[PDB]
């Protein structure tokens, strides 16, 4: 769940570098959201694999 | 039919509420299901009753005396006995 | 082991064949004609 | 049953008046024989009164003593809370039900 | 007829021709890790990148 | 003693010393696995040679 | 001896007129009567001069 609400956060991110062009922290932080769903993206696979193994 | 059983497990266990149900009802286990079988086939009304003495069964060779399930049928204290009695050669002559 | 219907050879037939298990006889008779016979065992 | 000959400290035992005692007493077996004298002079009392007074004996035991009862009842305990027995070695007769 | 207690055990059994015995996999190198570890590590690799 | 060969087997010393065979690619002695299937076709059909 | 029973393609034999060969004769155990039996009715001649 933790992972999609990062993409989601994301979006409006990229959504919102098309309003406040000058501003540059804006995709930089999209970035980090992408790039942190992806981590938490793993964990979710590992823990439901690992569960299964009970 | 007065059955004689003995309490062991997962033979004649008892249900989460054994207070309130009255008679055969509220035995469970794997003789109770069997004993169920074996008297809708032939047709019988047995009743459970459980051996007093609480003894699987073997003979005094003092006394010669049969105790248990084994000496429970001898006597004449009940005619089928539905519970867990291997066989051996000391129970199969009598 | 049968026997045809009224034999007299029922009663001492069965007793007979519990007395062979109680001895350790049948168990070994198995062992015998059976596991001792492999000839495929790195 | 071999390798209970190997050792003295850990006791064993069998329930009273049950099919499985009468075996060892009646058993004309090199290794069967020696368990039955070993047992029946052997104090305190092993041959416990009932099959749930010794399995509850074995478990407070913490591996001292070893309780020789029939397959079928040593399948009920070890998957049954707090599963802490198990069945070591194959079955010592072939036996049933009646 | 009147049969006697039975005096060994049987019970009915599939018998079938033994297959010889297969040769490990073209790919029997990833055996040693299940398929998910395998999985896993790649999403490691991207990931750690 | 036999010198094998790519496509055709031969004898050696022996009662017969010049009498060759066509190797025999797909024998049947089974089943066929369908990896197994294919590295005797790529064999039998000598493709890379 | 036992591992002898397991098998019959290897054969097995004594000396003639030689102490072991009369300790399997008279040897009253379930394995070494066996192996009198074997030998006795084994073609060809197993106990060497
Ligand atoms: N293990 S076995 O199949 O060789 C084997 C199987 C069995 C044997 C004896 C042997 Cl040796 N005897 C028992 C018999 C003894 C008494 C208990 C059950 C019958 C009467 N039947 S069995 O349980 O079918
Ligand atoms: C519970 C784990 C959460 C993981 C995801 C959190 C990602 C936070 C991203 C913050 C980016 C900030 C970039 C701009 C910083 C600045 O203003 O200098
Ligand atoms: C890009 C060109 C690549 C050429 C080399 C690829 C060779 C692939 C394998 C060829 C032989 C395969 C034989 C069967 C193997 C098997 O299934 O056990
Ligand atoms: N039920 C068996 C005895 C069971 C046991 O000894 O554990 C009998 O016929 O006596
Ligand atoms: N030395 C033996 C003969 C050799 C053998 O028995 O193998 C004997 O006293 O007869």
């Amino acid at each position: 769940i933790l992972s999609v609400i990062l993409l989601f956060m994301g979006g409006l991110c990229i959504a919102a570098s098309e309003f406040y062009k000058t501003r540059h922290n804006i995709i930089l932080s999209a970035g980090i959201f992408f790039v942190s769903a992806g981590l938490s993206n793993i964990i979710g696979i590992i823990v439901y694999i690992s569960a299964n193994a009970g | 039919v007065v059955v004689t059983t003995i309490m062991e497990s997962p033979y004649v266990m008892y249900k989460k509420n054994h207070e309130m149900f009255e008679g055969n009802d509220k035995y469970e286990g794997y003789c109770v299901d069997l004993a169920s079988e074996i008297a809708k086939h032939i047709g019988i009304k047995y009743k459970i009753a459980i051996v007093p003495d609480g003894k699987y069964g073997a003979r005094d060779a003092d006394t010669k005396i049969w105790n248990g399930m084994v000496g429970e049928l001898v006597y004449g204290k009940a005619e089928i006995a539905i519970a867990p009695l291997t066989i051996t050669l000391v129970r199969e002559e009598v | 082991v049968a026997t045809p219907k009224g034999s007299s050879l029922r009663t001492p037939v069965n007793l007979a064949v519990l007395k062979l298990s109680e001895a350790g006889v049948l168990d070994k008779l198995k062992n015998k004609w059976w596991y001792d016979k492999g000839e495929c065992g790195d | 049953a071999e390798d209970l000959a190997k050792q003295t400290e850990i006791a064993y035992g069998t329930l009273d008046s049950g099919s499985t005692k009468e075996f060892f007493r009646r058993s004309k077996i090199a290794v069967y024989e020696k368990m039955w004298t070993y047992m029946r002079s052997a104090e305190p009392s092993v041959f416990t009164r009932t099959t749930a007074e010794g399995v509850a004996r074995v478990r407070k035991s913490k591996g001292k003593f070893a309780f020789l009862l029939e397959s079928t009842m040593n399948e009920y305990i070890e998957q049954r809370k707090p599963c802490d027995t198990m069945k070591v070695g194959g079955n010592l007769d072939s036996k049933g039900y009646g | 007829i009147d049969f006697s207690k039975p005096f060994m055990s049987l019970g009915i059994s599939i018998m079938i021709k033994k297959p010889q015995k297969s040769k490990p996999g073209v790919f029997s190198f990833l055996d040693p890790l299940a398929y998910e570890i395998w999985m896993c590590i790649v999403f490691a690799y991207i990931g750690v990148s | 003693m036999t010198h094998s060969g790519l496509w055709r087997t031969c004898c050696l010393e022996g009662n017969f010393k010049g009498l060759c065979k066509q190797i025999d690619h797909f024998p049947e002695d089974y089943e066929a696995d369908t990896a197994e299937y294919f590295l005797r076709a790529v064999r039998a059909s000598s493709i890379f040679p």
